[PDB]
């Protein structure tokens, strides 16, 4: 679970939800990008590292494509987001 | 404690009700000094005279058989309970068939207060105040 | 009149679509805009839909679906406890419930279309018993199963098609179950039904506390004598508003 936290930066209890509902509640700072929240699962979970991972959530379907997207854009503040091992 | 509801041993077959009576009263007998815990007995028969029902009629004649009955209740005791000590019986009634007979009555306002106390001792519903007042 | 009871109004849509919850909604409740929520419904509405939340157009009180609160008989204002309902999970080859209804007025086999539409990414609440907005062969195909034990929803994986009931559900019965008698019908006598109603509730839903009253709980209540208003009514009423055989 390498995810830049940071009590100055704007964190985010961002609720990632797993492939099987498991909500893996990170409070990433508004900093990290996108990159960073992948590191973070690729860390806490080899599961979404040995596979395409990329966050989409159940409504709407949006592939987290672009990894260089900041926390801060992603809007996904205690938000239970699902992810999704391709 | 062979307990007996009053509506229980009637039954849509034949003489099925007193073969209840029959069986019960032997498997008390058989099973200990046990006591007959005839339960809202009340109504079981109108003394055999407004009987107009043979049913009825042959209920009442087993059941003085069974309790008015030579060498039938040994070390077997009847609980008889009755509602209604005017709708008794003629024959039951009388000792033999029921050789003892108890009259419930009301509670004194002592006696009230000693009952209600002793319901009450499951909580506490006033702190302050003394149930025996109120009673 | 409980903490957990946000002012829900109207949502921007009738459906669950444009729900609006509130900045402390979502700060006091993990109240996302796309977190699956068990909010409270009456007459047994279980709600675990996704309500959105709305509070960057208007950070104003809770937001419900008017439709679907409607189809529930829901409480616009309820104390709607809405948590994760990721316990419920669906079988692979559940009973759904296919209507008539839903068909009278689907075109060939929509059911199976809206299905692919609903089995991945159904886009709609996932719930039971209230006014979805679904669409299939150009028509409005609530071919839904009335509801399930476990997930009422699709809380399986998306692939996981629940086995279609091959009955179709003709719209009378739904109609007659819809046409339910509530506890609203039960008004008038507010303090003495109100009161028997309380009475067998608190039984129900604080025994409990009944016990620990150090009093025993009363055995029973016996009923209001009506003088021939209809007491069917108030027994019907209580009979849908209870949990009771």
């Amino acid at each position: 679970a390498v995810v830049l936290i940071d009590d100055s930066v704007p964190t985010t209890k961002i609720q990632i939800r797993l492939a099987d509902g498991s909500r893996l509640i990170q409070r990433f700072n508004s900093t990290h990008r996108i990159l960073d929240v992948r590191n973070f699962i690729v860390q806490s979970r080899p599961e979404f590292a040995a596979l395409d991972f990329i966050l989409v959530t159940s409504f709407p379907n949006k592939e987290l494509t672009d990894e260089s997207l900041t926390l801060l854009e992603a809007d996904i503040l205690n938000t239970v987001l699902l992810q999704q091992l391709k | 404690f062979f307990l007996i509801n009053g509506p229980e041993i009637m039954s849509k077959l034949a003489g099925e009700s007193e073969s209840n009576l029959r069986k019960a009263f032997e498997e008390a007998e058989k099973n200990a000094p046990a006591i007959i815990f005839i339960d809202e007995l009340d109504a079981i028969a109108p003394k055999r005279e407004k009987t107009h029902g043979e049913v009825e009629r042959r209920i009442v004649s087993q059941l003085l058989t069974l309790m008015d009955g030579l060498k039938q209740r040994a070390h077997v005791i009847v609980m008889a309970a009755t509602n209604r000590p005017n709708s008794i019986d003629p024959a039951l009634r009388r000792f033999g068939r029921f050789d003892r007979e108890v009259d419930i009555g009301i509670p004194d306002a002592t006696g009230r207060l000693e009952i209600l106390q002793i319901h009450t001792k499951n909580m506490k519903l006033a702190d302050d105040v003394d149930l025996e007042q109120v009673a | 009149n409980r903490p957990n009871r946000l002012i829900v109004d109207e949502a921007i849509n009738e459906d669950n679509s444009v729900v609006s919850l509130s900045q402390p909604k979502m700060d006091e409740l993990q109240l996302f805009r796309g977190d699956t929520v068990l909010l409270k419904g009456k007459k047994r509405r279980e709600a675990v839909c996704i309500v959105l939340s709305d509070d960057t157009c208007s950070d104003e009180k809770i937001r419900m679906n008017r439709v679907v609160r409607n189809n529930l008989r829901v409480r616009l204002g309820d104390v709607i406890s809405i948590q994760p309902c990721p316990d419920v999970k669906y079988g692979k080859r559940i009973h759904v419930l296919p209507i008539d209804d839903t068909v009278e007025g689907i075109t060939g086999n929509l059911f199976e279309v809206y299905l692919k539409p609903y089995f991945l990414e159904a886009y709609r609440p996932i719930r039971k018993g209230d006014i979805f907005l679904v669409r299939g062969g150009m028509r409005a195909v609530e071919f839904k199963v009335v509801e399930t034990d476990p997930s009422p929803y699709c809380i399986v994986a998306p692939d996981t098609v629940i086995h279609c009931e091959g009955e179709p559900i003709k719209r009378e019965d739904e109609e007659e179950s819809l046409n339910e008698v509530g506890y609203d019908d039960i008004g008038g006598c507010r303090k003495q039904l109100a009161q028997i109603k309380e009475m067998v509730e608190l039984p129900l839903r604080h025994p409990a506390l009944f016990k620990a009253i150090g009093v025993k709980p009363p055995r029973g209540i016996l009923l209001y004598g009506p003088p021939g208003t209809g007491k069917t009514l108030i027994a019907r009423a209580v009979a849908n508003e209870t949990g009771a055989f």
